[PDB]
């Protein structure tokens, strides 16, 4: 090989046959999350038990 | 025996003898020079006598 290499720098990969390391490290994570509620609740009550007189008509 | 080599990391010489230096101005006691203390191992092609 006769061409020209620098000496000062960090040696990186620069042509077809240049060799590389790589680290994967990788660590990707996601989350999702949904809630919905509804609740409705009535109770009505009407009664007597004794009633008047001029009352009992109605 | 050190080898000198060029831009290309291709040994162009070998260097090796004895360093000369200096014996308020002091003297570089860290650097000194060797006189013919290269030979020369490669010769570089050249163009000189071809064209016009």
């Amino acid at each position: 090989n006769y061409g020209y290499q620098p000496l000062f720098e960090d040696r990186r990969p620069r042509n077809i046959g240049d060799t590389l390391t790589i680290v994967l490290q990788e660590n990707v994570s996601a989350s999702k999350s949904s809630s919905a509620n509804a609740s409705r609740d009535g109770k009505t009550s009407f009664g007597f038990d004794t009633v008047p007189r001029y009352l009992q008509g109605l | 025996m050190t080898p000198l080599k060029g831009v290309d990391s291709q040994v162009y010489a070998l260097a090796q003898g004895n360093i000369l230096v200096g014996g308020v101005q002091v003297n570089q006691l860290n650097g000194g020079r060797i006189t013919n203390g290269a030979i020369i191992e490669r010769e570089l092609p050249t163009q000189f006598g071809a064209g016009n």
